[PDB]
């Protein structure tokens, strides 16, 4: 009745896609033995969204994990839920990854991504009802970003008039010790502004900052931080994971989150501060659940509530409690600060409540909400792209197979035309009192 | 005689910027305040050029 | 009187199945398949036994076409708590869901089933000769929303002629729903559903939320309790054609004395002498405070001041069960003073309608043995504040331009939004400026608009 | 018999809600809405219980206007002894007030709030057609005070034709005051709102101080005592309209009985048979001492010598409540033998007025059960000194040009202050020219 | 309903402000933890006047403070309530002070005062409305006079319809690290007389004179000195932060006290001269302990 | 031209009247001065504001 | 301007009398101050012809 299936693109993407599908499958339990594991049959269509039926009452994904360096796919795939798939996938070739954007986007087309369009033509045809497919796009290197934007550009022509789930991963320059980060990421998001529907720009930089400076973690490996981003994306995906009183399709939510469909950049957080690493088992009840909802600590960006003009916020409360006190505290947070007062779509909140717990902590929540302090993130990446562009810096192998100055010039010009329009929309208070008619009508 | 003086006061009218929809809600209040201050001074100058030239 | 019942959207299908099973428990349609009172199969053939007649298979099935492209609402009307008492084979599912997007329904996502619903309305419109209009259960944006009602109304006005188009245009509460874009479809409502209609009503959701959270004190602030009370109001309005007798004040003169004008198209409703299930302990059955709390905001669906809204018409309606002479006995209770501000060119008196046969009570809800009712339904200029609130919402959203590029690359136009704004302004000025007493046109010399 | 009152200023809203609470307590208008004497909800409109309007389904509200720029005053009113039946839709207030001056609230920051309360006045003026003037509560420097009134009286006398009105000016007291520039706002208020008026009377807080600390032997100078005393006095004034008796004449009859001239405009409200828990216990009430104790200097709102105070009129108001027999006995026992010094070339006809149906005394206050009322609304031509002393202090402080700089950049000029001095000097010297006895 | 900001300056103004909010939280006791120690629950408005909203009933000042010598503020951050401040006050560098009036007035301060004006601009609107500015400003250092004068100037062209509260320490011949301070005074109140609304002639050698001669205190230190001045100005501003029935508002204080609007230097004294050291421990009745109200010495 | 001639013609059309009488009409005379000068300045600024 | 820029200069040159006194605090301290107010308007239009010679 509804499907969104799995595909991967990114050096830091395969691991997080596998772990994210584990943590959305960790409380559902579809085994690779060949028999059904029914414990709660009210998530039939809910698990059919991601795990589609291909055998006798066995629900399998269409997971195509594609890597040009398939060692990670060779290593991490043999999991509990990592073998219950249709086996005609993981199409792979060893032509190389090389951390290069240009040769990944340019020469590796007919080698692997033509088989990738063929296999997603076949695997989106022999099923019930398609609504797109899922991918954890990562900007850790160049080849992953190039193949992700190749897939986006080819699926805007494969099924053009269809909302398809597009993600991104903001890299961690503290951890990613590559000598050139901001070329592929900035030109990729340049393409993705006018090539997509939505971007949940989850990160590894600010989450590294908060686990090293606030959570006091002595071991900031990719494992527990991947668990952190997996819990955050689980709280994101709770809209389609659980059958609520509305059972909201993400096709509606993609149109819901856009005020104008050019600008689709906001990232979630996790309001009650989950305890991966430094651990606690306390039940996060309502006032401590909501007290950390407006924080300048946990949100995975350059935190600035002062530099905040949020457009649409939504927090799924799958903790079993009524929403009257939640809405009262929502009104208190809404009116206690003047930065949130923008007054477009004056009912720009959402309270969706289910009863299916994510983990052994039965009553808890998360934070998703429109992000406006991303202007300093875009500047912090773009001006250090232009830092290593002025002297034609690092053309060692970014001199691609087809190279122009017009592509980079137009890339930075549209980057300027999105940051300037964003700062024009963060200013020019054209709904609160900024018109000419609040002070009478005639003031010359 | 003062047909250029009324063009000077129309230039004081022409020193008016727009009320700036691209203007922070604290800042175009300042534009309005310097407006009313400058036409207070303009009204003083206007009754100057009215009373003095009549003699 | 065998009017075609259309129900689209999630609210339309929800209250359609709810209200038609309320007719089933009202007309005695047992889950056996037929009534035990009258042995005619399916339904009767009396004056009031006329909603249920022979169209399907000789069994006089309940008559309502249920179409919506959202498939889960068609599933839960197919797999709810009644499986055969509706049309046994005439409910056709929808294949792809609009999913809270109105603009897809009018241009992209609902165009495949317009031929099917035209076939259904040609099936159900060549039926018995009694057809006073359409019992439209309108919605804005829940399922398909205003899409199928809009296309049905426009092709029914340009293809079926000039039949009446009685609407239940729900204006739901944003607290209980989840959409934000709703002012856009609620203001396209004026362009695509208001001019080519002929008569309309209003049902609301804010006052039921207000009484359920504060006054009635029921811990159910969802669409279910809204359905439970709108089922009562739909049974109350359909009791005119459902309770025939000596005082059958039916739709015939009702549609005459509701609307005076083209764009006085929007009535009001004030039904709230409600007694709750936690008040269902043999409390006071009142015929005095239900007369004394009429213009207080408790009965009003939208919180408006009666002190500023002049009335060009007033339709009083007291449906009880006790005595037909209690009509006169309640005429001589409170109607003598009634110094209410009126337009200087409208009548003063109040019509009376009663249904003295007692009804069958809906079980399993938040209602006692309700027998008597008060409703001061009329066309009031006091909804100008509500439409000014909606226009303030739309002006703020159009300054914010939310989902504009969502709602322009499918068939709409910015000039179309301008013409919708002009249609909304016409509906405003027929209630804001023209709707108030316009006596200032006789003559005076002060410097006014000559 | 219908009138709607407006109140501006903090002390204006204080005396307004105190007096309206006294009204609702003495007509039986309960916080249940209805009055339990009959079966009409909210209130009533019959002849004299006519301070209401049919807003809802017979629902009646105590129609009044409470306006102040400082926003917390309506909140502390609304949590008072009459809590929720004040209007939830016309309590209009600003955000930041003028904060104890004149010019900012009048010219600059009130210019976007005058039209809002004007629209509210128009919406309440689309209501029932009974109109017998107004009742405006204000002070000189309490809240906004002069800033609203100096504009809205001109707006009422231009926009609403030539309709009669009435206003309440709270005359200040420097021993309990909160400002220093009170001569300036007093002289400005007196040249502005009195020439665009129809009726007024000034109540002095220092007179309340004198009749409390010097005539009642109580030791509490708090604004709650002032609010209760003003509630009592204005309730006794309004009780002619509020209750029908032998000479139940309207307030229009009073204002067409009192005022002789646009300049000769003000009375001397003579009501000091002072009472509390002390001076009401086991005393005896008679129609001699309460009437003989009127002309004396320590009974007056504004100070005047009895021989030097010349009565152009000697109008009187009685609460009655027993008989008109003893009042028409005291018209010879007291009123007939009155050869007191009077004004030349004017009639010497004493007036009395009795209004039956007792207004109930204040519950939970200080005074015990009292009967009579001697609210003798005379007038005095020698109140020219009561503003000439302020003009003298304004001369001794105005030659130094003090506090001028706060009143320069808000629209006015020094010619306005010269015109205010000219207007009060004109009023005073007109009183010693023709007001005080001449040839 | 009524909000006052927290902008401080200087190397001595910052420490007298630290003592100021220490001794005015002495009768409040607002904890830095989050246990919500309510002084008086009916005084939500009168804690909101100074300690503004940041969370649910967690009320913190508009804490922004600037100087180029971080040792003093890092020392006073470990106080009784030295950690109840937002992480936005730390707008500073390490350029040094050096008792240089030019670098606070003209050269060094012109590249750093922009951040201070930006943070007070983005912090002013985060409440109901704005009512008052305040500043503990000194002349004993070099930079403080210059950057306080330029900050008062910038708030004149940026917020004209707002009061500012300008504490000003007068030079001293009795306690002085450097002596150039006549130049730090003659071009500091040159424009301060036509830039601000109300000022204070809290002296320093008359203040040390009453600390030494007419009290006989063996503590010629900044500690008891700051104790005395913080207690005195706390008794001053208690009227503005606790409006019972009187003690008129911000422009209202400027209306009734300021003729010829340059002559706005009122002198804050205090009657009983209670000091840490020699102490008098009787209940201070009105007449014979308010007899120290009129004596000009 | 004709505009400034009109404005100064109205300026000279407001003469100072003679001081005589028992000071009744003098306050009305001052009021007439200040008001009529105000609307002649208003006519001046309107005329030079269109141009 | 650019030839009428000196016409406001001959306007200030034309109607500026000596400050003949009339009463204390007046006509040599405040009419002088309104003349300096005129001069500060001249200063403002000087920094505003700074930006019209820019164009």
């Amino acid at each position: 009745m509804r499907e969104i299936v799995h595909i991967q693109a990114g050096q830091c993407g395969n691991q997080i896609g596998a772990k994210f599908w584990e943590v959305i499958s960790d409380e559902h339990g579809i085994d690779p033995t060949g028999s059904y594991h029914g414990d709660s049959d009210l998530q039939l269509e809910r698990i059919n969204v991601y795990y589609n039926e291909a055998a006798g009452n066995k629900y399998v994904p269409r997971a195509i994990l594609v890597d040009l360096e398939p060692g990670t796919m060779d290593s991490v795939r043999s999991g509990p839920f990592g073998q219950i798939f249709r086996p005609d996938n993981f199409v792979f070739g060893q032509s190389g990854a090389g951390n290069n954007w240009a040769k990944g986007h340019y020469t590796e087309g007919a080698e692997l991504v033509d088989s990738v369009l063929d296999v997603v033509r076949k695997e989106s045809e022999s099923c019930d009802c398609l609504q797109g497919f899922q991918l954890t796009h990562s900007l850790g290197g160049g080849t992953g970003s190039g193949m992700g934007t190749l897939l986006i550009s080819k699926i805007r022509e494969e099924y053009p008039d269809r909302i398809m789930n597009t993600f991104s991963v903001v890299p961690s320059p503290k951890v990613s010790d590559t000598v050139v980060e901001p070329y592929n990421a900035t030109l990729s998001v340049h393409q993705l502004v006018e090539n997509t529907d939505e971007t949940y720009c989850i990160d590894n930089e600010a989450l590294y900052d908060i686990c090293f400076r606030t959570l006091k973690l002595t071991t900031p490996t990719y494992g527990d931080l991947n668990h952190l981003v997996s819990a955050t994306m689980s709280g994101v995906t709770t809209c389609l994971r659980f059958p609520g009183q509305l059972n909201a399709d993400l096709r509606k939510l993609a149109v819901n989150m856009v005020p104008f469909p050019r600008l689709h950049f906001f990232m979630p957080g996790f309001a009650p501060l989950t305890s991966r690493g430094s651990q606690q088992y306390r039940a996060l009840t309502v006032p401590e659940l909501t007290q950390q909802m407006f924080d300048a600590k946990n949100m995975m960006a350059a935190c600035d509530p002062r530099h905040g003009r949020y457009l649409t916020v939504a927090a799924v409360f799958r903790g079993r409690m009524s929403m009257k006190e939640v809405d009262e505290q929502m009104l208190n947070v809404q009116n206690k600060n003047s930065s949130y007062f923008v007054e477009w779509i004056p009912n720009n909140v959402k309270t969706a409540v289910c009863d299916i717990p994510p983990r052994g902590l039965k009553m808890s929540a998360t934070f998703i909400g429109n992000s406006t302090a991303i202007q300093e993130l875009f500047k912090r990446i773009s001006e250090q792209f232009t830092a290593m562009f002025r002297r034609k810096a690092f053309l060692h192998w970014y001199t691609g197979e087809g190279m122009d100055e017009m592509e980079f010039t137009e890339a930075e010009s549209n980057m300027n035309d999105l940051v300037s329009e964003y700062q024009q929309y963060q200013d020019a208070t054209a709904d609160e009192q900024g018109e000419f008619e609040e002070e009478g009508e005639e003031d010359e | 005689d003062l047909l250029k003086a009324v063009r000077l006061i129309k230039f004081l009218y022409q020193s008016n910027p727009p009320p700036n929809p691209e203007g922070t809600r604290q800042a175009r209040r300042n534009r309005r305040r310097r407006w009313r201050e400058r036409q207070r001074q303009i009204h003083s100058i206007s009754e100057r050029i009215l009373s003095t030239y009549l003699g | 009187r065998e009017c075609i019942s259309i129900h689209v959207g999630q609210a339309g299908v929800q209250i359609g199945n709810a209200c038609w099973e309320l007719y089933c428990l009202e007309h005695g349609i047992q889950p056996d398949g037929q009534m035990p009172s009258d042995k005619t199969i399916g339904g009767g053939d009396d004056s009031f036994n006329t909603f249920f007649s022979e169209t399907g298979a000789g069994k006089h099935v309940p008559r309502a076409v249920f179409v919506d492209l959202e498939p889960t609402v068609i599933d839960e009307v197919r797999t709810g708590t009644y499986r055969q008492l509706f049309h046994p084979e005439q409910l056709i599912t929808g294949k792809e869901d609009a999913a809270n997007n109105y603009a897809r329904g009018h241009y992209t996502i609902g165009k495949e089933i317009i031929d099917l619903v035209l076939d259904r309305i040609r099936k159900l419109a060549d039926q018995c000769t009694g057809l006073q209009g359409f019992s439209v259960f309108h919605s804005f944006g829940g399922g398909t929303g205003s899409g199928f009602t809009s296309l049905l109304m426009e092709r029914l006005s340009v293809d079926y002629g000039k039949k009446s188009k009685l609407e239940f245009s729900i204006y739901p509460a944003p607290q209980v729903s989840t959409a934000v874009v709703e002012p856009y479809n609620s203001i396209l409502t004026t362009h695509t559903t208001l001019e080519h209609s002929d008569c309309a009503f209003m049902v609301d959701n804010e006052a039921i939320y207000d009484i359920c959270r504060r006054n009635l004190d029921i811990e159910r602030p969802t669409y279910t309790n809204l359905n439970r009370l709108i089922g009562q109001i739909v049974s109350s309005i359909t009791a005119s054609l459902r309770f025939d007798g000596a005082l059958n004040v039916d739709l015939t003169e009702f549609q005459t004395n509701l609307v005076p004008y083209p764009r006085a198209h929007f009535p009001l409703a004030t039904y709230a002498p409600v007694i709750s299930a936690e008040k269902a302990y043999h409390e006071q059955l009142s015929v005095a405070e239900i007369t004394n709390a009429c213009f207080e905001p408790a009965n009003q669906m939208v919180k408006c001041d009666p002190r500023h809204g002049k009335y060009m018409a007033c339709c009083l309606l007291y449906r009880g069960d006790v005595v037909p002479k209690d009509v006169n006995a309640a005429i001589a209770t409170i109607k003598t003073k009634r110094t209410i501000q009126f337009v200087d060119w409208c009548p003063t008196g109040f019509k009376v309608g009663i249904n003295y046969e007692p009804p069958t009570v809906v079980p399993g809800g938040d209602l006692a043995k309700v027998q008597r009712a008060v409703c001061m339904l009329s066309n009031t200029t006091a909804i100008a504040e509500a439409w000014a609130r909606l226009d303030h919402k739309f002006d703020l959203m159009y300054a914010k331009r939310a989902f504009v590029h969502w709602y322009v690359g499918e068939g709409m136009e910015e000039g179309e939004f301008s013409e919708a704004r002009e249609d909304m302004a016409a509906l405003e000025k027929d209630y804001e400026e023209v709707g108030v007493d316009s006596v200032e046109g006789e003559g005076e010399e002060e410097g006014e608009e000559y």
